[PDB]
């Protein structure tokens, strides 16, 4: 890279582990939106007051044994929660794809400097891209690949195996 | 979004996409279909794909060089705007079409699984010629919109002048050190270098040029009579020259009746030797693509 | 069902026989390659032969798969051939029966109930994770012992039923079976070529983002069982750090780096040198300059210690006792005490299994009927 690429501490080319929060990925991170908001912080709190009737049987079917062989003691913590931040602010307020050669030609290389500006998928049985599956399917290679079943040969031994199983 | 080569409406991807799609899904009935000749299709040829069969016999024999018809790209649907970019733009759908033949060759052994090896295909060069690519109009109808277009014609060869070496890698050799440095053409023009590349020996003007180092390609210059389809009122017939490189010099002899594919060509001619002055009128020429 | 009953229907059309043979209700899951539907089993000896493969649940729903016809008909025959050899345990899901048509097929398989992983990993306890990786450690030993490796364990491809505390394993679509100096100048260790003429190795990269192996990321062209066995340790460290998409890659070179800034510049090159490719990296820079010695301990502290401080994390001391834990390594009622050596041993037992479960090279990287025997899975033994 390029000084001039890399020059924002934001947005990089690597991966850097800049962590995060709320089970997003570590390497995104919470680049859109902050934690620390007091509405984001009402919102989380309301999705744990439906959280706790869930998490509720989580915590008692493996509270001893991992399996169902079987009221509930948690550990104290020092550090911070969402609801003590809550009552904080309260207190506050108040795809395949097709396979290319390797190397690329001179003369294709030399047309990169050129350019400038003005539901999908690939088929590997007809071996094309294709704009919609819908237009795909309508088209004289994959009804005429339809119509010929010498090319499902293994498989239709495998249907009358799987018939007499 | 999409890119576009400047001058042109040609999308790398676009065009690889849909002739890779042509190349994977022709059938010879598009050809009879488009032609107005339903009752000639027959099952055992015309629903064969016709590129797939002639890219595996491109395999074993060893050959490298596809022959496209482009009334065959009109007779596909998603390729019709090809076609014209084929016409309006060789120079570069060309390559466009010979960098998608080589994925093609590498994807028939890759899919399908053969004992080939990847290697010598891979170091191949595959280059397409295409042919038919419209009506034979004359060479003094056309105009200078025409340069850099592919065109059709008829002719007579008169003559062919002897094989003509021209410089693609130029050897430049040090005077006092015996470095030497191997530079490519670039558009027509090689960059002698002012200094001596070593880092030791960094001596102005000490680099001159071996003539017979340097690597070279065949070019030779053909004049042929042409014949027209269409004559205008009082058109007395003319010779045109056109240029044949690599393995196409020495394919045509003098007094056969050819049918050359080419690229319009202009170039500006030096009105003296000794001088750079060039001429604003300029001389055209066929670059030639397919013979038949 | 708001427009996917134009599909049912649609469906329905595509298969003359399946209206005699099957009655489907809705639609459970979406995937890449393939859309599955669950359906009611009505008249059927499937249904009898198999049996013990459906659950204690019972109702006896019938999983229907249906693959869209742009997939190879080779990879069809594979999936199918692969299904149909291995049988035996139930956590590979046999199959039951298979239609097709002119130009699609359908897969029959026992429905397995379960839940999305997007709920377990946020609150799902230590003992629960000891259950899970001791589904997906029998299931793997199996299929390895059978020679199929899977190189598509993801959690969506798990199946997991909280209420029976069981497993399945689904999608083998992408698996397979594997049977098997120097010279003056042009150093080409500080650059490469302007133009390419030597080739890419073909390798079988086939995986999901952020699951591929670091040996499928570099190439290998012997590729061995061992892709398997370190995405459930992937999975493994994802359900001790709470976070569900540790990994996610742009591109290859993306992962690289992503295994770059956790292990460190030297540990990868050594684990490159035994591949016989060497990388070097100039710049770069990040947090650890040479990552972390101690371990993976340190990482999946700081990582729980932002969101922690941050405060976005949920109440539940089900995923606060690894943050006491952590602590004490870092900074270093008489039942509540029994909980403490407990849960303290066998969460210590987890992380130490789990660098065994991270070894870059896969000679030195044990087998899955290793991790069985190790001391951490004792109690279900
Ligand atoms: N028997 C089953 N019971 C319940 N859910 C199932 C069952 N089989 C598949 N699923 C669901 O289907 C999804 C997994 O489908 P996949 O097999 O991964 O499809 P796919 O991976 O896109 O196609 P492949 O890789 O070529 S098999 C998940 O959402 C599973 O929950
Ligand atoms: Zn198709
Ligand atoms: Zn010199």
């Amino acid at each position: 890279w390029k000084p001039q690429e890399l020059t924002n501490l934001d947005e990089l080319p690597y991966p850097i582990l800049k962590i995060g929060s709320f089970g997003r990925c570590p390497f995104i991170g919470d680049r859109n939106y902050d934690e620390s908001s007091y509405k984001r912080v009402v919102k989380r709190y309301s999705r744990d007051k439906a959280n706790k009737k869930y998490a509720l049987q989580l915590r008692a079917l493996f509270q001893y044994h991992a399996d169902t062989l079987l009221n509930l003691i948690f550990i104290p913590h020092t550090c911070n929660d969402s609801t003590k931040s809550f009552k904080k602010w309260m207190q506050e307020k108040a795809g395949l794809g097709p396979t290319r050669a390797s190397v690329m030609s001179k003369n294709m290389k030399s047309l990169s400097r050129l350019m400038v500006d003005r539901n999908s998928g690939y088929c590997e049985n007809c071996r094309v891209k294709y704009e919609s599956l819908e237009q795909h399917i309508v088209s004289e290679k994959h009804l005429s690949f339809a119509e010929n079943d010498l090319n499902f040969e293994a498989i239709d031994s495998l249907i009358e195996n799987l018939r007499f199983q | 979004p999409l890119r576009i080569i400047w001058g042109t409406n040609v999308s790398i991807q676009e065009c690889t996409t849909n002739f890779r799609n042509f190349l994977m899904s022709f059938k010879y009935k598009f050809r009879k279909i488009l032609d107005e000749r339903e009752e000639f299709i027959n099952n055992t040829t015309d629903e064969e794909l016709y590129y797939i069969k002639q890219l595996n016999e491109m395999r074993e024999l060893g050959t490298s060089n596809l022959n496209l018809d482009a009334r065959n790209l009109l007779a596909y649907k998603q390729t019709e705007d090809l076609y014209h970019q084929l016409l309006n733009y060789p120079q570069e759908v060309i390559s466009i079409m010979d960098q998608t033949i080589k994925d093609c060759m590498v994807s028939l052994i890759v899919d399908n699984n053969l004992d080939y090896d990847l290697d010598e295909i891979e170091t191949k060069f595959y280059k397409v010629r295409p042919y038919n690519v419209g009506s034979c109009k004359g060479m003094r109808e056309l105009n200078p919109n025409d340069i850099d277009k592919l065109i059709n014609l008829k002719g007579l060869v008169l003559r062919s002048t002897p094989v003509i070496p021209d410089m693609k890698v130029a050897f430049f050799k040090c005077n006092v050190c015996d470095h030497t440095m191997a530079v490519e053409i670039d558009r027509g023009v090689i960059q002698e270098p002012a200094r001596c590349e070593r880092i030791d020996c960094n001596e102005p003007n000490s680099m001159s040029l071996i003539h017979n180092r340097c690597s070279f390609a065949d070019k030779q210059v053909i004049k042929l009579q042409e014949t027209p389809d269409f004559v205008p009122d009082g058109q007395t017939p003319h010779s045109i020259s056109l240029c044949v490189y690599d393995e196409l010099v020495d394919s045509c002899r003098a007094g056969d009746r050819i049918e050359v594919t080419g690229t319009f060509r202009s170039i500006p001619i030096r009105a003296n030797s000794r001088q750079r002055v060039l001429k604003s009128l300029y001389k055209t020429y066929v670059d030639v693509v397919h013979v038949k | 069902p708001p427009e996917i009953k134009e599909e049912m229907i649609q469906l329905y059309h595509d298969l003359p026989g399946i209206e005699n043979e099957y009655k489907l209700i809705d639609k459970i899951g979406e995937g890449t390659f393939s859309s599955v539907y669950k359906a009611k089993d009505i008249t059927g000896k499937i249904t009898k032969k198999f049996a013990s493969h459906f659950w204690n649940y019972g109702s006896n729903y019938v999983a229907l798969k249906k693959i869209y016809v742009t997939s190879s008909p080779q990879r069809i025959y594979n999936e199918l051939n692969l299904l149909y050899i291995m049988t035996g345990s139930s956590r590979v899901a046999p199959l039951c029966d298979a239609k097709r048509v002119r130009d699609q097929v359908i897969a029959v398989l026992p429905y397995y109930p379960h839940e999305e992983f997007r709920t377990f990993y946020r609150d799902l306890p230590i003992k629960g994770i000891k259950k899970y990786i001791w589904e997906l450690l029998r299931a793997l030993k199996f299929v390895h012992s059978k020679g199929i490796i899977h190189r598509d364990i993801k959690p969506t491809n798990f199946l997991f039923n909280l209420e029976l505390g069981r497993g399945v394993l689904v999608d083998f679509g992408l698996a397979e079976a594997q049977m098997d100096n120097n010279v003056n100048g042009v150093d080409l260790t500080k650059g490469y070529p302007k133009n390419e003429t030597r080739r890419i190795k073909r390798a079988n990269r086939a995986g999901t983002r952020g699951f591929r192996a670091p040996e499928v990321l570099m190439k290998c062209g012997a590729q061995s069982t061992k892709i398997d066995i370190w995405s459930v340790g992937v999975i493994l460290l994802s359900l001790l750090g709470r976070r569900f998409p540790m990994f996610q890659s742009l591109d290859d070179a993306d992962s690289l780096l992503e295994l770059c800034t956790i292990f460190g510049w030297k540990e990868l090159r050594k684990c490159a040198a035994l591949h016989g490719l060497g990388f070097e990296a100039s710049g770069l820079i990040w947090d650890k300059p040479n990552g972390y010695s101690n371990g993976l301990k340190e990482f999946v502290y700081d990582l729980l210690n932002k969101e922690c401080t941050i405060g976005t994390f949920p109440e539940y001391s089900v995923a606060f006792e690894t943050f006491g834990f952590l602590q004490q390594e870092l900074h270093d009622a008489y039942e509540l005490k029994k909980y403490q050596e407990e849960i303290w041993s066998d969460h210590y037992w987890c992380f130490q299994v789990l660098e065994q479960c991270f070894e870059m090279d896969p000679q030195k990287r044990s087998s899955a009927e290793d991790l069985l025997k190790t001391p951490f899975f004792n109690e279900l033994n």
